[PDB]
């Protein structure tokens, strides 16, 4: 007769605990293993992979493919912007849907820099120049290409290449931020403007597309894990 | 420029062109160790591994996509669907090819991708969709820019931006893919392994794979800019293997 | 580590 | 500049993700009744929130910890002076095959072979961990073919589920008063293994057996490319 | 000399406290209760941890739920055993917004099961903080205008705890109150601060009102 | 000694002490305790130097007086502009607290630093409002009484608290030192960094709080001069600056 | 003569040796 | 790790391996 | 077998 | 036996060898 004392916790039923259990079926002999190609082993592995961004969340465009086009066209303008995002990865309609923001939502706190991949999809003829823009947060959202001009940006030439990275950088306060909105884990605004008109010749569109990829770097971490808000249910489905 | 040649057959795919191979793995023949049918199996070797070109379809300005399932599109091409038919279990990679080819005046872009286990979901969500609908010997399936009613009890709900699967058809990248942006592109290679829970399956009962061709950016052109623009797929089995000979089936 | 059962399957989660 | 933050990624490695135990079903069964026992067959689609956590997936292979968190209720009476001893229940599992009880008393329920725990109510819920039971080498999530070669009968995950029909009964005896008792079951994937990832489920979820899904918008929605 | 081992912070501060109790009732749909978590809803503690501007540490989370028997009409009610369930909701996820919802399946939210007549539950958390050590103070605002909140209130994002009878209890009515208690375990502070002199106003800022500096006597040489 | 930073020297001259801080000296983020990925700037010799703000007449009934220290800096100089076109920042400060009397003269006054002075406010529903907090080179007054509630939106001055709900007597905790005019003409500290976070916004978050109250009061005879300023001179040390982009308001 | 048991460091007793 | 803890064999586990 | 009482009565039986 | 679970002396069993 071992003397023992019962701590507190004692027949208690923690949903996040890892002890051993009896099994229920000894001596079972598994099927063995096979080598099926793609094992996933963290879920960083999938939110490092480039998912197309929905920019355009217009409530029209939502329920389509234009949802992922952002439109340029050849201007008289001289710097109109093209488009401007919060950076809220996990938050706003534009990235909380991604393939990084779906990561991103079964997790409370999250860190690390960001590829924005912006590939263009007009014609072969056409080239044009765009400021693709980080202005950290505390400033508003820049009003003018001047504006942003002075913050981390990004000049890009389509002539020369098609697809153009922007590495947003992890420049914050603190070592995470809420995947959840909050002003303090403010993030900045991500914008973008003609640095130079698209020209196009006769006879070829002078509207254009182009598309945005979203994906985490090397450097990019998740935290708290939870139960992602996208998904509701009433009673058992059957 | 650069061959790629399997068997009888050899294409030409620019030269700095990157073949995506799946998910990092070459398709290879089964192991010894990961297997279990005890009848020796049939390599076909350069009758089957070679490029059947399936049907082309037409790239218009409103088209919102296509697809094919693999075992099921290859069942009416030549001696792979023979031995499909006259074989219980199969087991193979592919090389897939979708050409599509246009002029420095013309735009669009398209998504090339291969989902394994593309389980599609019905219009009618007391029902699963006919075979027929999911499946197009050399005959691409269509995607629509609409949903499909309630009505129509055994169809699929092609809607794309869902992809017919439930999900965000921006987040199919996750699946091997490329993109044929006309600007910069001319063909998608992707190098697909056997991809199963199981070492061998049977070919009809089962499609492991599903390709998928989604324009995301619309074609457009100028006018005089020639306005047909035709999509041809062109898939080669890789390592094939049968096992259990037995009568062909009339599937 | 410890196991106190003959079957792998009753062992703790591989975390380490 | 130079940093050294080196921010460990190890909460968001499949293991952590997907153990953590999680309500798949729950059903009820009364002292009423002689065929008041409960029953459900075994699958991992009537929950959503785990469903989805195992569908960013396409091929899995895990053991499994199965905590039972069994709930009693007086239920309303007519007679005087209930005075309920304590309940006692067993939870049996019957392999696809196996005889299946049609009464709270059948001969089924002696388990000579099949598995099944008795447990008394006020203690620590039971837990018993069971290994990766599959016919193949990994768990299908997804299955985009037919159940019959004709390409015909059945289309879906539906025509690889078979995991066994689990029972409920009260072993204790009819009492003076009723009593109404809620099984909840509660999955934990131990030594996970995930192949093939896909994209989350974006619309809700339909029905247990299949894809089916209503199109539901890409994302939310905003008023323009530059609000914000 | 002797030794100063007991008023060291990890002695001070490693004491279980009631932080919080709330009470549900088994009748009802909205028989759940939440509280935000907070540490500056009770006064020893909040004092105890104010004695210092940065705090870090892990906690020792004990919970103390009794249940009662509430007035009844039925000729004879024999409730059996009640088994409670509490749920860690962190910041963003989904929220029970009744006593029977999905949410409460907690497949990935952390969440505790425990029958009456047990031992109380005990659960252990890390340093769940954004920075570097926790905040006591904060002498700033939630935006970036200098205006919105003033105080700890733009940090406290902690999340919410749930609690709910898992039993369906139908005869008897039945209303449980759970206590909530915290001990900081492997304690770091830093940047001591005065005592708190004036007595605690509300939970989510310093707002005080004045008393003096200490109680009273007649004069100098009063003795 | 002449402690020169910049283009700016100070004479305490005391060959007497100088309170450094917690008994850290202000020094520079290393790359091991850092998050921002993007290079900082270090103005350093256009950033630290001495900012002398306004002064200050001490009077026979004055309570006493704070300066919030980054929005006391925050228009002076490219120290502020610097503040204003990033989003984070991080600096240690030397404080210099100058009064000068003569021997005729008595008083005693308590120069503290008070890291994360969160203030109470008088309306015990509201938060003090940003202009009753901060007071840029416009020292803000403590009270020789009680605040009313009905003053929605002010801070409870009344100086025995410190508006803080605290005991004034024992502000020692934090780093100062004492002007006793009988034998001190000055007050140095050196304050370092002092936040949970390696950096922070300068405008949203008030690190410090200077606080100079007198608590043996200002006497003299007939005839002895009357006016007598307080004038206090801080200088960023170790400025570092992360983020750059538009400038705020 | 006290060892741990749990696999992370905060389930582990006080710092009070 | 398996140690018996009682006088009698037929107190032991099964014979499992 | 080890023995946890002090005393020999607390011992199992002579076996 | 020879152990003590308790950090503190108090805590131990009686001296009675
Ligand atoms: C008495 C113990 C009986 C327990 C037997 C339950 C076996 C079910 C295993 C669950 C398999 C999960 C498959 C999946 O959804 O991927």
């Amino acid at each position: 007769g071992l003397p023992v004392m019962t701590t507190p916790g004692s027949t208690q039923f923690l949903t996040s605990d890892d002890f051993q259990s009896p099994s229920a079926m000894p001596q079972f002999d598994v099927t063995p293993e096979m080598q099926i190609p793609g094992r996933v082993n963290n879920l960083m592995e999938i939110a490092e992979v480039d998912s197309v961004v929905p920019v355009n969340n217009t409530e029209a465009n939502v329920n389509s493919l234009k949802a992922y086009q952002i439109p340029v066209q050849s201007n008289s303008d001289n710097g109109k912007q093209v488009f401007g995002f919060p950076l809220q990865p996990g938050a706003n309609g534009v990235l909380n849907r991604t393939l990084l923001g779906e990561i991103l939502n079964y997790y409370t706190h999250w860190s690390g820099s960001i590829k924005l991949t912006f590939m263009f999809c007009g014609s072969a003829m056409a080239t044009g120049k765009f400021l693709l823009a980080y202005s950290p947060p505390g400033a508003g959202v820049p009003k003018n290409r001047k504006d942003a001009m002075l913050g981390t940006h990004v000049i890009w030439d389509v002539g020369l290449q098609s697809s153009c990275v922007l590495c947003v950088p992890w420049i914050s306060q603190t070592h995470y931020r809420y995947v959840v909105e909050d002003e303090y884990t403010a993030a900045g605004y991500i914008t973008c403007w003609y640095q130079t008109n698209i020209v196009v010749p006769a006879d070829v569109q002078s509207s254009c597309d182009i598309l945005c990829f979203v994906s985490a770097c090397n450097d990019f971490s998740v935290r708290m894990l939870k139960d992602t808000p996208f998904i509701r249910q009433d009673t058992f489905y059957q | 420029v650069r061959s790629i040649t399997l068997g009888n057959s050899t294409i030409t795919t620019q030269e700095c062109a990157n073949v995506v191979v799946g998910y990092g793995v070459w398709p290879e023949y089964l192991k010894d160790n990961e297997a279990t049918a005890e009848d020796q199996p049939t390599q076909p070797d350069v009758a089957t591994c070679r490029f059947y070109t399936l049907e082309s379809v037409q790239w218009m300005k409103n088209s919102a996509g296509w697809w094919w399932k693999l075992p099921d599109a290859l069942s009416q091409m030549g001696l792979f669907g023979q031995n499909m038919q006259y074989h219980y279990l199969g087991r193979t990679g592919y090389t897939i090819h979708v050409q599509c080819n246009a002029s420095k005046f013309h735009q669009g872009c398209l998504l090339v991708v291969c989902v394994p286990e593309a389980e599609m979901g019905c219009s009618n969500l007391n029902n699963t969709p006919e075979f027929a609908e999911l499946s197009g010997g050399d005959t691409a399936r269509m995607f629509t820019d609409t949903q499909i009613g309630e009505t129509n009890s055994k169809k699929v709900q092609t809607a794309v931006w869902n992809a017919g699967m439930g999900v965000g058809v921006g987040n199919l990248t996750i699946y091997p893919h490329q993109w044929i942006n006309l600007r910069t592109n001319n063909s998608a290679t992707i190098v697909m392994p056997y991809i199963n829970s199981v070492p061998m399956d049977n070919m009809f009962r089962h499609n492991n794979l599903t390709l998928m061709i989604i324009p995301f950016v619309p074609l457009n052109y100028s006018e005089g800019s020639s306005p047909y623009v035709p999509i041809t797929v062109t898939i080669a089995p890789m390592c094939a293997e049968y096992n259990g000979l037995r009568l062909a089936s009339s599937q | 580590n410890i196991n106190y059962y003959k079957d792998a399957a009753s062992n703790s989660a591989n975390r380490q | 500049r130079h940093v050294k933050n080196y921010h460990s990624r190890s909460e968001s490695s499949i293991e952590n993700f997907l153990c953590r135990a999680a309500c798949v079903y729950y059903a009820t069964y009364t002292n009423n009744s002689e065929k008041g026992y409960a029953e459900w067959v075994i699958n991992t689609r009537q929950v959503a929130q785990l469903r989805r956590k195992l569908e960013l997936f396409t091929y899995l292979r895990f053991d499994l910890e199965l905590t039972f968190v069994i709930t009693s209720a007086q239920q309303p009476s007519t007679a005087t002076s209930v005075d309920a001893p304590v309940q006692t229940h067993q939870i049996m599992y019957v392999p696809p095959g196996g005889p299946v009880p049609t009464k709270v008393t059948d001969y089924a329920w002696q388990t000579s072979t099949n598995p099944s725990v008795f447990w008394t109510e006020g203690n620590a819920p039971p837990r018993m961990s069971i290994p990766f039971i599959s016919i193949g080498n990994a768990y299908s999530c997804f299955y985009d073919g037919w159940t019959q070669f004709s390409r015909n009968g059945v289309y879906g995950i539906n025509t690889l589920n078979n995991m066994g029909t689990l029972y409920m009964r009260h072993v204790n005896e009819a009492g003076q008063g009723p009593i109404k008792s809620t099984v909840r079951i509660y999955f934990k994937p131990k030594h996970v293994k995930a192949w093939v990832p896909r994209p989350p489920r974006l619309c809700q979820y339909e029905k247990q057996k299949n894809v089916n899904f209503t199109p539901t918008g890409v994302t939310t929605t905003r008023v323009g490319i530059t609000t914000t």
